[PDB]
């Protein structure tokens, strides 16, 4: 039963301090050969080593960030705090902690948190707009979700009943605001003899909006 | 080699 | 400092097949090298510490191997639950250091991509703005290419891609890509396409409109 679990704010505007927690349970940062670790990973990319605390109360930095990190215990709470200070728009990312087992002779970290998010941004709450993409025996269409934030966006094709030939693409930033599109290819006979709308949420905004895509 | 302080280990 | 320099960065495999991918550090480690296994949006797991030790839970398809800068991580016989994302990362002097990571892909056919190019809406337009939009659908292998042209002329200024993940069902790849201009930018031109180039033909594959 060793478990991590991180918890932190969620969003963070630029130069303010972001502060991130680890409760863990099932070992002891009283007993030998134990740590925690922070890794980050920005969506779609690789893997960081950020810094880790160790049972002793030794502490570890990545030289690049060190400037800007801090790191305690509290070993009766099984608690680990984490503070990076002074973040910009590159400190976005998913964030884990988790168990290091450290030896004279290994290193590995065996269990890991499920994760955090963490968006850094000057952006506000803001729903989304959503655009029709209308134009052999299939056809595409499309929806266009632009401007929104934060993340994330559902998009879906009457109600469920569109599944098969739905592409949803991955969000892109556009001056501190995410846009995606949806793709929907059915065959040209029900459309537009039959009705193909996109379902559209975006819960941070309370946003939910159904359009449909007249030729 | 062991692994100490410059490896990150105590 | 003590990098991870992990090849191939993307490896197309069958179930059956034997794959190996190998880590280089930019200086002697000592032995001292976990891999990792990463499912899309999962967090990772150890497979191997130490090189060449297996982790609990790990079948003995996976072996680690090498030493001094160059290890390697072999996957006898794929099974459907091997594809994902593979990282290695070295205990030695801090900083610690991950490779890029492998992504294990699914093989499958050749495949064009279906195109398809979208005018701003009309009610995109009365906003304000002129987002012009074109899907590159359900093609293999992922590898690439799209170009914009304005009235002839190349453009690159304000397009966007986006690509997806491999597709769980049919192991195909899609893109998306858009190019953003002003209403009024948009208006002071006539003709706008996308191209895309892929190894399927040695010929682009070009959709276009006219504003009218």
């Amino acid at each position: 039963q060793v478990t991590l679990k991180e918890s932190g704010p969620g969003i963070l505007q630029p130069s303010q301090t972001l502060s991130l927690t680890c409760s863990f349970s099932g070992f002891s940062l009283s007993t030998s050969n134990m740590g925690v670790v922070w890794i980050r990973q920005p969506s779609g990319k690789g893997l960081e080593w950020l810094l880790h605390i160790l049972w002793n109360d030794g502490k570890f930095y990545n030289p690049a960030l060190k400037s800007r990190l801090t790191i305690s215990k509290d070993t009766y709470n099984n608690q680990v705090f984490l503070k990076i200070a002074n973040v910009d728009t590159a400190d976005t990312a998913t964030y884990y902690c988790a168990r290091l087992f450290t030896t004279t002779t290994s290193g590995y970290f065996d269990v890991w948190g499920a994760g955090t998010t963490v968006t850094v941004s000057s952006a506000k709450t803001t729903p989304p707009s959503v655009y029709p993409l209308a134009p052999n025996s299939m056809v595409t269409l499309g929806c266009l979700v632009k401007g929104y934030f934060p993340e994330p966006v559902t998009v879906t094709w009457n109600s469920g009943s569109l599944s098969s030939g739905v592409h949803t693409f991955p969000a892109v930033l556009q001056s501190d605001l995410y846009t995606l599109s949806s793709s929907v290819t059915v065959p040209s006979s029900p459309r537009p003899s039959e009705t193909v709308t996109c379902n559209v949420a975006h819960p941070a905004s309370s946003t939910k909006v159904d359009k449909k895509i007249a030729a | 080699k062991l692994r100490g302080v410059l490896q990150g280990h105590l | 400092d003590i990098q991870m320099t992990q090849s191939p960065a993307s490896l197309s495999a069958s179930v059956g097949e034997t794959v190996t991918i190998t880590c280089r550090a930019s200086g002697n480690i000592y032995n001292y090298l976990a891999w990792y296994q990463q499912k899309q949006g999962k967090s990772p797991q150890l497979l191997v510490y130490n090189a060449k030790t297996l982790a609990d839970g790990v079948p003995s398809r996976f072996s680690g191997s090498g030493s001094g800068t160059q290890y390697s991580l072999k996957i006898n016989s794929l099974q459907p639950e091997d594809f994902g994302s593979y990282f290695c990362q070295h205990f030695w002097d801090t900083p610690w250091t991950f490779g890029g990571g492998t992504k294990l892909e699914i093989k499958r056919a050749d495949a064009a991509p279906t195109v398809s190019i979208f005018p701003p809406s009309s009610e995109q337009l009365t906003s304000g703005g002129a987002s012009v939009v074109c899907f590159l659908n359900n093609f293999y292998p992922k590898d690439i290419n799209v170009k914009w042209k304005i009235d002839g002329s190349e453009r690159q200024n304000g397009v966007l891609n986006s690509w997806t993940d491999q597709d769980s069902k049919d192991s195909t790849y899609s893109m998306s890509s858009t190019l953003t201009l002003t209403k009024d930018e948009y208006e002071r031109h006539n003709s706008y396409t996308c191209e895309a180039t892929h190894k399927t033909s040695t010929s682009p594959i070009v959709k276009s409109f006219n504003r009218n």
